[PDB]
């Protein structure tokens, strides 16, 4: 009952980027709000098909635009940005809290040299929406043709013929 | 290798509970019934019920404790049976052995069981499933939502304790 | 290194164990004019050993009227319950990072019943058949308050996890949000290890020991050395569950001081209550739990569960 | 009257634990509905996004939900904030 | 009635048994001899 | 002093769920291509096993739904070594 | 169905075998009925987290908590019959015959 | 139910966790939603005795994707084959199968 | 694995403590050592005699209440829950059931340990 | 028993019986079950007597073992369908697991040696309660789930169900364990349709309820459990052991008597799927029923039997205990063949 539709060993080839989660979680919040529109658009791909093969082209685009957000972090304060994530690193729960003091020393060099806003508290966190070419995904399931209903009755209750009818009953 | 270890976690469970049933004296039933029921906390908490394991670890090791409490008031006597005393318990026991060993004998070699069911004998790891959680697990969370959906059942639980409590009363009282 | 961390887990409460066994005769003769064991040693430092080696080349008597296997077992159940149960506190950095760690003691702590009931039935003597019994409606009547108390208190933490338990207190000690229930937790536990005001197992007129009195030697040193870790592992349970500490991440053993500086002082209260009250009486020893103690526990859950909800403080879950 | 408050003195000297109990018990229920801070807790925990705010599919007309997660327009927290 | 009913006593018009053996017993103790707790 | 604290709490818990929403996406692009590379890795391989058989339609879906369902781990985790599906299946509930 | 559910589904064909095949005991055949329910326990509970049923999550604390109840009144029944009786051995255990 | 008193005074009792594509908490789906979402809307206001056979394919699909039957079985033939022509020595597995 | 191996090593530690304790010391083996003991005599012919009791009460009431305790065991994660307000009326109801069975288990008799 | 107590008994069996007839979710009909009998265990111990004892641990042990092989047919349904709802069944060895799991709790198959010995243990009161109330929740269930039994079971049940139930009734003088046969063999009646159509298999049980409410009122208003017992109170209630005459013909199914009409209807529906063989052997074993019941007539009304001197005094006090719905409870009884139409009202 079919067979496959997995895409070629190159076509699910994209540079995968390689950082730690300490840098990741470091990064967050700029990283979220420089680079939301590859997300967005790749996970309401990725919820509407409900088809990951449909959105290898989005993966691929997210990968890129966050490779280039960290090419700029990286030719712009990256030794605050190294003291972050380190410090961040050193937490086994990856806290925030324990790194105030060089998480501003991160946040203003992206401020006053790459113009970034460090988001507020829910701000990177309400639901959004984004504009993408790529036609509905009329049938995500892939659903067959629905059964046909019971077949629909009607007419008003006219006394039952002969009553009862059961054995010697006239009513 | 402990890869079968999920294999044996229920293994021991089985021999663990046929001694239990072997209708030995009751402390080694329920010896029995202790070392199946801390090596099935293992099978539930190796699958991720970590707090259903726990949970029934003590609730259980409480259950079993009360019905000692009437083994050593309601049920000793002068001389009390030993798990070698009877010599049906032991036929019982070699009977408990060796059904489900030549059944796993034969699940190692043919994988199509005819037991009752359909089972294939590929281990259980297979059966697991690849995604995420989050931040929160989730049998917690499904626990927990006994407060918010569990609407009815609370309601017909914590009755039926009350009811329970009052027969308890009632069947004991001695006139 | 796993296992050589494990070793420097169970070694070091040994040692502490053993000399439980001196600071409690020195405690408790200080307490009552009493010079204590100074003789073994400097300042009798050395006893414990000598008193362990004479119960290890003791003669180990087989109770003619019993059924060795649970004579063996017991011993087994009791002592290594009592050290997996110390797995999984929050020192600086926990052993074991259960997400469920309270619940995993709390349910843990519940099998010392377990060794209990087979050394009272196995043993096979009336003092043994009385007190197994008796001490089993004890920790299982006191089991329950420790369970709410835990529940109420842990309902202001955020979860079962037992490590942030230190980020719950942080600022402020958590006996000063529940005092009241504290009060009766500490209590219960005096109740759970079978202490002078509330052992009623030993009862040294009708039960003498009531649990370990065919025991000799070495496996009734094992229930020693079961019921005297107890204590230190519940001294250092309500420890952090009450009196919190400072833990900067850079430096971890400033937590570890003062950790066992507050499980010290909490034994140090344990062998002062123990060397002061008289002993309870059964009848009044199920009456201060089902009569007084589980009513109090039962409100202050109550209130302690309305409360976060009222403050909008709900504890964070993760 | 005089009955009920001398029952009331009788049972905080008879049984204290009783009425020490019941009273806190008594607070335990009708607080929670008198308090005016239960519906900011309901806030605290719709506030918290376990899963992740699916977006949705852009066509025109729905000045409410925010185009960018940098946006003005949208649910706030503020109140949090302050909180 | 064929054989074995014939050792079928019919139940009392109470429908309680005969109370059966007395099983009353207060377990007498002997409370020592040594029992170092009465001054020896 | 607790309700304060609490509070604090909270606000620190949004401030790291909002960072686990910002990296969500990355984690999931990356999952779905390595999901896909293990399902084409093990279809190419078992290609090549099933060539002898005599009957084995290569590749074959046992569900007649042409919809793509989440694999079950077994056939991601299968010819692979044992210690990688030891890790896959039993790591977070064995870790400590 | 693997081999778990085999363990687990056999456990309780023989507590069935062993409680219901009575051997002389009253108390230990109740043991062994508690002893299926925590076959049951386990066996629902495997279910339940194999296919996220977040919801029936509290299904197995629920089938627990009536379950305990029964045995909170057998062994309840079982002093019952003891105090008169003696013992628990069901052979005695005649006395309504007819 | 024998006397259905959750539809006619209106209100859900138990409907709740019946089945696993309701609400669940916080949209924790289930391993199956998507094949039980496929069966209960394929058969809704048919008759069971009829809608058994049209909403068979589905059906099986669901038994499929909750027991994984036919699928582990399929896993079980090919480590079959694939030990034994091991065993017998013809191909050694890629690095991707070894590390 | 590593939870595992604490708890084997603990395990074994212990056994090696007992055997040691078991075998290490040297016993006559005299016959006259198996009498049995009680302050001075032995227990006569008891010491497994049914135990004609009275808390038995207690000890049924204390699985009774533990089911309970199981169920509101999931409250530290149900408080996490939108619908805040049903929680708190459905967990005091659990409480209140719990302090009726208490009471009621009060004034008849019941938890007052039976003479 | 503190009157309310026994009220709060009273209505937590109710409400058992309640949650089996009214919920969908599967555990809530096993939590119901259950209810109902963690809540009649005591009700059963009222009289506190050794036989009360017996009784009482037998229906605990039975149905206790019945309920978890409930669960049983529960978890494998859950296994291979993953749906509570209650419905048709998808595993066969599911549904007959629950099938032979309520018999238990029916007492139809050779799981039917318990009613007659719990019903000998109890009060009369205990047995109307055990032998009216407790049958709704099973007989509920099993009409829902009536879209897959295997009909060789369920016939072949019924049939033992019906045959050891008269059979037995033959050599039993105490009028509850011939009341507990006779059930027996009206389980079996109604156990029978239960396949084909439930509309009949509900008339049944609404006939038979009527029938043995009718009855057991009967018994304690005369106070009798001996047959013997019962002959000597010919004399002090003739209008009562009348009554109890007419009853006992309502009992076999006599026409025009009510006892005719749920055997007339459910041969006429077994006769309608071409069942002919099937309901001629009940026709013929309704006779066993039919025997002690003519058995016990004459020892009632028909024949006198000797007295006692004592009993006169008895003639000087008067029953006080009203014991309401007697009047209607007989009449229902008795008369209403010529009402058979009526029964498309449950349908
Ligand atoms: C068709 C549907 C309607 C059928 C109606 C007729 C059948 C019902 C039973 C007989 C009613 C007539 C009568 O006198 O009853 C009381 C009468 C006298 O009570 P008793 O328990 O026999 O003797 C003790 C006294 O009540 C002395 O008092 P006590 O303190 O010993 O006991 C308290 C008393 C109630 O005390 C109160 O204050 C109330 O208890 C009862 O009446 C027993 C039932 C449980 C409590 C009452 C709640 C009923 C609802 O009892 C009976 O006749 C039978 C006992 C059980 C009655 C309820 C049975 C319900 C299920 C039967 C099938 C129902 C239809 C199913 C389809
Ligand atoms: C007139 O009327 C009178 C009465 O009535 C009418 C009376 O009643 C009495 C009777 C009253 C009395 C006898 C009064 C007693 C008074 C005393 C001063 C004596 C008691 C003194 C105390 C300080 C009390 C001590 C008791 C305690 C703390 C608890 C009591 C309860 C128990 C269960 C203890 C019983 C004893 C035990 C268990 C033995 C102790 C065993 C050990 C210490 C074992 C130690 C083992 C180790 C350390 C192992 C580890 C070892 C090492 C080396 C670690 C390293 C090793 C590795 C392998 C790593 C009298 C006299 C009377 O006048
Ligand atoms: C392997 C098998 C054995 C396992 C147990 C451990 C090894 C054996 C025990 C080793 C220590 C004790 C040796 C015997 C000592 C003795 O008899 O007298 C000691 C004596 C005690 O002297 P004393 O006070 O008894 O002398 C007699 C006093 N009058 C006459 C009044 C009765 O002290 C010494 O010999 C000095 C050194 C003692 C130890 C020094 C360190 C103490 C501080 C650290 C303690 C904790 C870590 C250890
Ligand atoms: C049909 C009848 C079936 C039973 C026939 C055999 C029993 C006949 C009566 C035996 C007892 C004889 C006797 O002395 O009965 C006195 C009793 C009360 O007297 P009375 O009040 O006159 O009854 C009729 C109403 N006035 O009166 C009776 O017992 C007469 C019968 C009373 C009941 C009516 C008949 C049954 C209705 C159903």
């Amino acid at each position: 009952p079919g067979i496959v539709e997995l895409p070629t060993l190159e076509d699910l080839k994209v540079q995968e980027v390689k950082v730690s989660s300490s840098v990741l979680k470091a990064a967050a919040h700029h990283y979220g709000a420089q680079c939301d529109k590859p997300n967005k658009e790749f996970m309401l791909c990725r919820w509407e098909e409900k088809d990951p093969r449909r959105c290898l082209e989005e993966g691929k685009l997210v990968n890129q635009c966050a490779l280039d957000f960290f090419r700029q972090i990286k030719r712009h304060c990256a030794e605050p940005f190294t003291e972050y994530w380190t410090c961040i690193d050193y937490s086994g729960l990856q806290l925030f809290r324990h790194c105030r003091k060089q998480q501003a020393k991160f946040d203003e060099c992206v401020l006053d040299k790459l113009g970034w806003v460090r988001p507020d508290l829910g701000e990177l966190s309400k639901v959004t929406k984004v504009k993408t070419d790529r036609p509905l995904p009329e049938n995500p399931y892939h659903s067959r043709a629905r059964p046909e209903p019971n077949p629909e009755a009607e007419g008003d209750l006219k006394p039952a013929k002969h009553g009862s009818r059961l054995f010697f009953w006239t009513m | 290798m402990t890869m079968y270890i999920a294999f044996i976690l229920s293994t021991i469970f089985v021999i663990g509970f046929v001694g239990f049933s072997s209708k030995p004296s009751p402390i080694y039933g329920g010896l029995g019934l202790i070392v199946s029921g801390g090596v099935g906390c293992g099978i539930v908490l190796n699958f991720g019920g970590s707090f259903l394991g726990l949970m029934v670890f003590l609730i259980y090791l409480g259950g079993m404790l009360v019905v000692f409490g009437y083994t050593t008031a309601m049920a000793t006597e002068m001389y009390p049976e030993v798990w070698v005393s009877n010599k049906t318990v032991f036929g019982a026991f070699v009977s408990g052995l060796m059904m489900e060993f030549c059944m796993v004998y034969y699940a190692l070699k043919e994988e199509e069981v005819e037991i009752i069911f359909k089972f294939n004998g590929l281990g259980d790891w297979v059966i697991y499933d690849t995604g995420d959680s989050g931040f929160f697990s989730e049998e917690a969370m499904g626990i927990a939502a006994l407060y918010s959906y569990g609407t009815w059942l609370v309601i017909v639980t914590g009755w039926s304790l009350l009811i329970g409590v009052v027969v308890i009363m009632e069947i004991t009282r001695g006139n | 290194m796993f296992m050589i961390n494990i070793l420097s887990l169970i070694i070091p409460i040994l040692l502490a164990v053993a000399f439980l066994t001196l600071v409690e005769r020195k405690v408790l003769g200080y307490m009552q004019l009493r010079k204590g064991p100074n003789v073994v040693g400097p300042y009798g430092l050395l006893q414990p050993i000598a008193d362990a080696l004479k119960l290890v080349t003791k003669e180990p008597l087989r109770p003619g009227t019993s059924s060795i296997s649970m004579f063996i077992i017991a011993p087994i159940l009791g002592l290594s319950l009592a050290l997996t149960m110390w797995v999984p506190l929050p020192m600086p950095y926990p052993l074991i990072n259960m997400n469920l760690g309270v619940l995993f003691m709390l349910a843990m702590s519940s099998l010392a019943v377990y060794s209990i009931l087979w050394s009272g039935w196995a043993s096979n003597s009336k003092y043994a058949l009385i007190g197994a019994l008796r001490a089993v409606a004890q920790t299982i009547s006191y089991e329950v308050t420790l369970a709410i108390i835990l529940l109420s208190v842990l309902l202001m933490n955020g979860s079962y996890t037992l490590s942030t338990l230190i980020t719950t207190q942080e600022h402020i000690w958590m006996i000063f949000t529940s005092w009241p229930l504290a009060m009766m937790w500490f209590i219960s536990t005096l109740a759970e290890t079978n202490r002078a005001p509330f052992d009623l197992t030993e009862g040294e007129s009708e039960l003498v020991s009531g649990f370990n009195v065919e025991y000799a030697a070495g496996p009734f040193a094992m229930f020693f050395m079961a019921e005297y870790a107890n204590i230190i592992m519940m001294n250092a349970f309500t420890a952090i569950l009450f009196l919190g500490a400072s833990h900067d991440p850079h430096t971890p053993e400033l937590y570890t001081i003062n950790f066992v500086l507050k499980t010290l002082a909490l034994t140090i209260t344990f062998l002062w209550i123990r060397a002061s009250y008289p002993r309870f009486r059964y009848d009044q020893l199920m009456h201060l739990l089902w009569k007084s103690f589980l009513p109090l526990t039962l409100a202050l859950c109550m209130w302690h569960i309305s409360l976060p909800i009222m403050t909008a403080s709900i504890p964070p879950q993760s | 009257a005089g009955r009920i408050a001398s029952f009331l003195k009788n049972a905080w000297a008879k049984e204290p634990v009783l009425v020490a109990s019941f009273a806190i018990g008594g607070l335990a229920i009708i607080l929670p509905s008198l308090s005016p801070y239960t519906n900011y807790a309901i806030r605290i925990n719709r506030a918290t996004p376990y899963n992740y705010p699916v977006p949705l599919r852009d066509d025109g007309n729905m000045p409410d939900v925010p185009s960018h997660p940098q946006d003005p327009q949208g649910p706030s927290l503020e109140w949090l904030k302050n909180l | 009635p064929t054989k074995e009913t014939a050792h079928w006593k019919p139940p009392p018009w109470n429908d309680v048994d005969p109370p059966k053996d007395t099983l009353v017993s207060n377990l007498t103790l002997n409370f020592g001899p040594q029992h170092p707790a009465a001054h020896g | 002093s607790m309700m304060k604290w609490n509070r604090e709490r909270r606000r620190l818990q949004i401030e790291d769920f909002e960072a686990r929403i910002a990296l969500m996406p990355l984690f999931q692009a990356e999952k779905d291509r390595r999901v896909l590379q293990m399902l084409r890795e093990n279809l190419e391989e078992e290609a090549i096993i099933m060539k002898d058989v005599p009957d084995w339609k290569v590749g074959e879906s046992v569900f007649h739904t042409t919809r793509w369902v989440t694999p079950m781990m077994g056939e991601l985790y299968g010819l692979r070594t044992n210690e990688e599906i030891l890790s896959a299946t039993y790591g977070f509930i064995w870790y400590t | 169905m693997p081999l778990v559910y085999m363990n687990i589904i056999m456990a309780f064909a023989i507590a069935l075998a062993g409680l219901l095949m009575y051997r002389s005991h009253l108390m230990s055949s109740l043991l062994c009925l508690e002893g299926m329910m925590l076959s049951l326990f386990i066996m629902s509970t495997l279910i339940i987290l194999n296919t996220h049923f977040t919801l029936a999550n509290m299904m197995p604390i629920i089938l627990l908590v009536f379950a305990a109840c029964e045995a909170a009144l057998g062994l309840s029944l079982l002093v019952m019959v003891s105090n008169t009786y003696g013992t628990d051995y069901v052979q005695n255990l005649n006395l309504l015959q007819c | 139910p024998f006397f259905d008193v959750q539809k006619r005074l209106g209100l859900d009792l138990d409907r709740w966790m019946t089945i696993q594509s309701a609400e669940q908490p916080h949209k924790i789906p289930g391993r199956c939603h998507a094949f039980e979402k496929e069966w209960i809307e394929c058969a809704h206001g048919i008759g069971g005795i009829r809608a058994e056979k049209e909403c068979k394919i589905e059906f099986d699909d669901f038994v499929e994707c909750l027991l994984r039957q036919k699928t582990m079985k399929r896993l079980s033939a090919i480590k079959r084959q694939r030990d034994k022509l091991i065993k017998e020595g013809k191909y050694t597995p890629p690095p991707h199968h070894l590390g | 694995m590593n939870i595992m191996l604490t708890l084997l090593t603990n395990v074994t530690l212990a056994s090696l403590l007992v055997l040691i304790a078991f075998w290490l010391p040297q016993l006559n083996a005299y016959s006259e050592k198996t009498s049995p003991y009680e302050c001075g005599f032995d227990p006569m012919g008891s010491a497994r005699l049914p135990f004609s009791m009275k808390f038995f009460l207690v000890a049924i009431t204390f699985l009774l209440f533990d089911l309970e305790i199981a169920l509101l065991l999931p409250l530290p994660w149900a408080s996490q829950t939108n619908n805040l307000k049903t929680m708190l009326t459905m967990a005091l109801f659990l409480l209140i059931l719990l302090a009726a069975s208490l009471a009621y288990e009060w004034t008849q008799k019941g938890l007052e340990w039976a003479e | 028993m503190n009157p309310i107590i026994y009220t709060t008994l009273i209505m937590t069996v109710m409400s058992g019986t309640m949650l089996v007839m009214i919920s969908s979710h599967w555990l809530l009909i096993w939590i119901g079950f259950e209810m109902n009998l963690l809540a009649m265990i005591p009700v059963l111990m009222k009289n506190f007597n050794p036989r009360a004892t017996e009784a009482a641990t037998k229906y605990f042990l039975t149905q206790a073992t019945a309920s978890m092989m409930l669960m049983m047919a529960i978890i494998i349904n859950l296994l291979y369908s993953g749906q509570w709802t209650i419905t048709k069944m998808f595993n066969p060895v599911a549904m007959t697991m629950m099938t032979m799991a309520l018999a238990m709790k029916l007492g139809l198959s050779p799981f039917h040696f318990w009613v007659p010995e719990v019903t000998q243990g109890i009060s009369l009161q205990a047995g109307l309660l055990l032998l009216t109330w407790q049958k709704l929740a099973p007989l509920s269930v099993l009409c829902q789930i009536s879209q897959s039994i295997n009909p060789n079971l369920m016939l072949t049940m019924a049939m033992l169900s019906i045959l050891i139930g008269g059979w037995g009734g033959l050599n039993q003088t105490q009028l509850r364990k011939i009341m507990a046969y006779s059930s027996i063999a009206h389980m079996g009646w109604m156990t029978a349709v239960l396949p084909y159509n439930t509309t009949m298999t509900i008339l049944n049980l609404l006939i038979y309820i009527t029938m043995t409410l009718a009855m057991f009122m009967l018994l304690i208003h005369s106070s009798a459990t001996t047959t013997l017992s019962l002959s000597h109170t010919w004399n002090k209630m003739p209008v009562i052991t009348s009554l109890m005459m007419v009853t006992l013909l309502s009992m076999g199914g006599l026409p025009p008597l009510s006892g005719f009409m749920p055997k007339w209807m459910i041969i006429q529906e077994m006769t309608k799927n071409e069942s002919i063989i099937m309901p001629t052997l009940m026709a013929m074993t309704a006779l066993l029923n039919l025997y002690f019941y003519m058995r016990l007539a004459y020892s009632s009304s028909l024949t006198m039997f000797p007295s006692t001197n004592n009993m006169k005094m008895k003639w000087q006090f008067e029953h006080t205990k009203q014991m309401k719905l007697l009047p209607t409870m007989i009449v229902l009884s008795t008369l209403v063949l010529p009402m058979t139409p009526a029964l498309s009202s449950l349908n």
